[PDB]
């Protein structure tokens, strides 16, 4: 009767509440709760997230307001769905993810009340480009000091999802808390409505951008393509046995012969065909 | 031998039509 | 065709005759004049090897058996090469009752052995029903396959070549990690079917260190060691009952029930009823695993209804942890069934549940409910691939594997690999490129050519299932082109694809010495290197310790082959290998590879009990191979010196000292000598005529180069060029020398 390599399901609606509320209070380490359902032994899901009003103390047990707790829970019972809290989260701007000394005390409070009460750490200002620095953790006992901490078992999906990173194992990993895996309860009718509604253009699909800047851009490429063709003349008529496999490798420069070549030929091709093909269709369609 | 050579040419021909297919498919999907 | 009759060469005639689908022209070319009546032996292999369709294949196969019955002697090859494909139960029972009727119990005794080895479950259960419709009780046992098991048990208890120290040199290098499970799966593999208990005896406190699921795995390993141990195993694990081990340990009693299933697989008896009555009276959770895994394993391929009913109400408990237990066992009892209710209830149940363990157990189960249907699955094949559940798309990829086993379908390999490139989840990309070997294992020439470029992809998941595709397509051959591909695969940066390269390397080269293929000793020390390194990954070295257990499995005496002896394909060796690949999601599924451990033996049992001690030999071409000596050479090295490089005035000082010996050595006394070429003398007159008794290990390579003693009078019955079991044609008189330990 001990832990495994578990799994955490977060909803798509949760994640947008997470890193918007973190981006809102970017200097001041925002705080919120995590509301889901312990579905079995070693998977867990969370469907919903609401925030917390911020105190002068910061992320601690005192920022948990019990009168804001029960009143917010009450007005979610009759509208939407009532369920149990399953954890909490906070924002660490200046660094990626690890439980601090005040973070570890408020984890003790919830794991004594609840079953496991998974924490979540989100860095909003690091999570920028195409990846999110979000991680979830769980506090481990000191009673298993003569036994295997992280009591994992019969599975081969522990070596995936992260090796324990050096900036996180310098803190209480892996002798105070352990990491836990995250994948997304991702479904159709939410995937397609976020795809098709954020990036779409209907009447733009047959516009013209007409010709005063299009045919001007047809001058804008050809001119240096002339000079780059003269540079293409230079290397090909050179053609000396200067050990030519070494002569090609000592002058890689993202440069003339093929790299700075037909790339332009592609852009001249794609711009003019899509222009002229849309021009012939508008004559066809409109009378 | 004159019949057994004929089927072995067919089986290889069916095979290396499949391998030229998905490599042409994979190279398309690899550009993305 | 009359010109092909005027040819006098009729293989030119038989080409067009099978092109235009005409069959009286087929019959006349073999019932022609006396021009090599073994044209049927050409036509059988022609229909065996390169016939794609099955619609007229049986028709050509049954117009063959018209001339086999019209041939002089009926028995020998025609039944187990044609009728088991043609699956006629009562045709076999009647003509074998004919063979008993003329008092010919010598070759009917042969064909029952060859039937039990080749043909499948429920074809033998159907014919033995029409048997009983004595020497009749003699052909009950050898068609129920009783005494074939104990002689197979007799072979492995006599022969045992395992080095104990190899597992000792891996045991001491195990730290406080969970590599204890990796060690107890290793010795279970290389003592499988051996009934040898020493590692569960001597380091017993070390075995009690790991816990809480290794207790489940280790007592499951105990059933692997006692594979095929019919009566003696039930009284053996009449010590470790589901009510006498511990009231606090359910993992002990749960894995005990799973160990009974591992022993009595493909064997119906009271143990099906015994395990059924303890799923009636069951404890809470983890008695219901090894009960259900054991019960579905003993009832595999039986299509038994009463066990199938309670496995449904076990499945509809909606318990989280027995869902993997129920869904695997629900497929095993309906293996190759193509039921209406089974597919519908399992694909129905696969959406309203809210876990995915329950999906992964039913993933393999609905893939395994259909088996070798070859066209009859395509409505289900298409429906599982279209759905938005990634596990259910993944399960459809296992289903198109198991329905098209051993067929060169272009429609398979197109559709199976189009999703391998295109699909967005990575787990379904693996099970796509893991299904490559299941459909191409019969012709191993193609699998190096098609997976080599997929082994160099950009994501590791394609590169993982590329490696285990080599492990299953080329099963136990000395291919060496797959080995040529696996050399950078085991040197990958990513850890788990190194793991898969180690395990696939262990599969390809079981029972192969250095002279068989040169890369054996390269990889054995390579296994030793990455298991004794301290700064490698646990998951990377998990495959290394498991590669130790595969490589010497059964004391170099069993092998793995999806292909069987007589051209037929195994149902256990296919099921045993693919559920073994589900060791990512559940480590205790690793015991199922012991189902594919087929023996490497020849036994000359001629009567029911009479195995005479007959010495017969092989004729290996320049030298010997086969089943080497253990290696006890740890080290003893010495630093002992640093060489004095003083090239000062010493140089003239030593030279005038050598002048001082030219007065002392050659002028007083010197004589000492030794003899050459004694050690060269004994090497060249060597054998390559090594006689063997008949418990006889034999490599599947050297089946063709062994020879009966023609100077001995006792000759066999079947052409002795292939391993398994044959009977002796005992000629004269005065038979003695029976042996049983
Ligand atoms: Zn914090």
């Amino acid at each position: 009767a001990v832990d495994t390599a578990e799994q955490v399901y977060i909803s798509s609606l949760a994640l947008l509440k997470m890193l918007k509320h973190g981006r809102a209070g970017v200097p001041m380490e925002v705080m919120g709760l995590m509301l889901g359902e312990f579905v079995d032994d070693y998977t867990v899901r969370v469907i919903d997230v609401f925030a917390m009003p911020q105190s002068g103390t910061g992320v601690s047990v005192e920022a948990v307001d019990p009168v804001f707790q029960a009143k917010m829970l009450d007005m979610l019972k009759q509208t939407g769905r009532p369920e149990m809290v399953v954890g909490w989260y906070h924002s660490h701007p200046g660094f990626g993810c690890w439980l601090s000394g005040v973070d570890i005390n408020t984890q003790q409070s919830f794991e004594a009340l609840s079953e496991r009460a998974v924490a979540v750490v989100v860095d909003p200002i690091q999570s920028v480009k195409g990846k999110v620095v979000i991680d979830a953790f769980r506090l481990i006992n000191a009673n298993m000091m003569v036994l295997g901490h992280e009591p994992r078992q019969t599975t081969s999906n522990l070596g995936h999802l992260n090796k324990p990173s050096i900036q996180a194992l310098i803190h209480g990993l892996n002798r105070h808390y352990y990491s836990i895996t995250i994948n997304y309860r991702k479904n159709e009718l939410e995937q397609k409505m976020l795809l098709n509604l954020h990036k779409k253009s209907w009447m733009e699909g047959l516009t013209l951008q007409d010709y005063s800047e299009h045919c001007k851009h047809n001058e804008s490429v050809v001119k240096e393509m002339l000079e780059l063709a003269k540079n293409y003349n230079k290397a090909v008529e050179e053609e000396d046995k200067m050990t030519p496999e070494q002569l090609a490798i000592k002058n890689v420069g993202k440069q003339d012969p093929k790299r700075h070549l037909e790339e332009h030929v592609d852009v001249l091709m794609t711009s003019n065909i899509v222009q002229c093909l849309a021009a012939m269709l508008d004559t066809v369609v409109f009378k | 031998d004159l019949y057994s050579r004929y089927k072995k040419l067919q089986q290889e021909l069916e095979f290396l039509e499949v391998q030229e297919e998905y490599i042409k498919d994979e190279q398309k999907n690899l550009k993305k | 065709f009359q010109r092909c009759l005027d040819d006098h060469k009729y293989k030119q005639a038989i080409g067009i005759a099978l092109e235009t689908r005409r069959l009286d022209v087929f019959e006349k070319t073999i019932l022609e004049s006396n021009d090599v009546p073994g044209m049927l032996a050409y036509s059988l292999k022609l229909c065996m090897s390169l016939m794609q369709n099955k619609q007229f294949r049986n028709k050509v196969l049954r117009v063959l058996v018209k001339i086999y019955m019209n041939l002089e002697k009926p028995d020998f090859i025609n039944v187990c090469q044609c009728l088991i494909f043609l699956d006629d139960p009562q045709a076999v029972s009647d003509i074998l009752e004919k063979l008993v009727k003329e008092d010919n119990l010598l070759m009917a005794y042969q064909i029952c052995f060859d039937l039990y080895e080749s043909a499948s479950q429920q074809f033998l259960s159907s014919v033995i029903q029409n048997l009983r419709t004595d020497q009749t009780l003699k052909m009950i046992k050898i068609l129920s396959g009783e005494m074939a098991i104990e002689l197979h048990l007799q072979f492995l208890i006599r022969n045992n070549n395992t080095d104990l120290m190899i597992l000792k040199n891996t045991k001491d290098a195990v730290r406080n990690s969970v590599c204890h499970t990796a060690t107890v799966i290793a010795n279970s593999f290389m003592h499988c079917g051996t009934t040898s208990d020493q590692f569960l005896r001597d380091n017993l406190e070390w075995l009690a260190r790991a816990t809480n699921w290794a207790k489940f795995t280790a007592t499951a390993s105990l059933g692997v060691i006692h594979k095929g141990h019919e009566k003696e195993a039930l009284q053996l694990m009449a010590t470790y009952l589901p009510k006498d081990t511990s009231p606090g340990s359910a993992y002990q009693e749960g894995g005990g029930l799973y160990a009974l299933g591992l022993i009595h697989a493909n064997h119906g008896g009271d143990i099906i009823d015994y395990l059924l009555n303890q799923l009636k009276n069951a404890s809470n959770d983890i008695v219901r695993h090894g009960g259900s895994l054991g019960l579905g394993l003993a009832a595999m391929g039986t299509a038994r209804q009463d066990v199938y009913d309670l496995l449904k109400t076990n499945l509809y408990q909606d318990d989280a942890v027995t869902g993997e237990a129920a869904g695997l066992a629900l497929g095993l009892v309906m293996l190759g069934s193509k039921n209406a209710q089974a597919i519908e209830d399992m694909v129905g149940y696969a959406q309203e549940t809210q876990h995915e363990k329950i999906l992964r157990g039913l993933a393999v189960g609905i893939a395994l409910v259909m088996y070798g249907r070859m066209e009859e699955a395509d409505a289900l094949i298409e429906s599982l691939c279209r759905d938005k559940d990634p596990i259910l798309r993944r399960s459809g990829m296992y289903t198109v594997a198991m329905a098209y086993c051993g067929s060169g379908n272009n429609k398979a390999i197109r559709r199976l690999l189009h999703v391998a490139v295109s699909d967005v989840n990575d787990d379904v990309r693996r099970a796509a490129v893991e299904s490559l070997g299941f459909i191409l294992f019969r012709t191993p020439e193609q699998c190096p050519s098609v997976v080599s470029l997929l082994s160099e992809s950009y994501n590791p998941h394609v590169r993982y299932g590329a490696a285990m595709a080599l492990g299953i397509c080329c099963a136990g051959t000395g291919n060496k082109e797959a080995i040529n591909l696996l050399e950078p695969m085991t040197n990958d940066p990513v850890n788990y694809v190194r793991q898969g390269a180690l395990i696939a390397s262990a599969l390809i080269m079981i029972q192969q010495t250095e002279i068989t293929c040169p890369k054996v000793n390269q990889f054995r020390q390579l296994y030793s290197k990455v298991i004794n390194d301290k700064h490698d990954d646990v998951m990377a070295k998990f495959g290394a310790i498991l590669a130790q257990g595969i490589l010497d499995a059964g004391g170099h005496n069993v092998t793995i082959s999806l292909q069987s002896r007589t051209g037929h394909t195994h149902m256990p060796s296919v099921v045993g290998v693919l559920v073994f690949t589900q060791f990512w999601f559940w480590f205790p599924l690793s015991h199922f590879l012991s189902l594919a451990y087929t023996p490497t033996c020849v036994i000359g049992l001629n009567k029911d009990l009479k195995m005479p001690k007959v010495q017969y030999k092989s004729n290996c071409k320049p030298s010997t191979f086969a089943y080497p000596a253990p290696l006890e050479v740890p080290k003893e090295k010495e630093k002992e010196k640093v060489s004095t490089a003083v090239l000062s005035i010493t140089a003239k000082a030593k030279k005038k000292e050598k002048e001082k010996e030219k007065k002392e050595e050659e002028k007083m006394e010197v004589d000492e000598a030794e003899k050459k070429e004694e050690k060269e003398k004994k090497k060249e007159p060597e054998p390559n005529f090594q006689l063997l008794d008949n418990p006889a290990r034999v490599m599947p390579a050297q089946l063709k180069v062994l020879t009966m003693p023609e100077t001995c009078r006792y000759q066999p019955f079947k052409p002795l060029s292939i391993g398994g079991i044959i009977i002796l044609k005992d000629t004269s008189e005065d038979i003695e020398e029976l042996v049983e330990p």
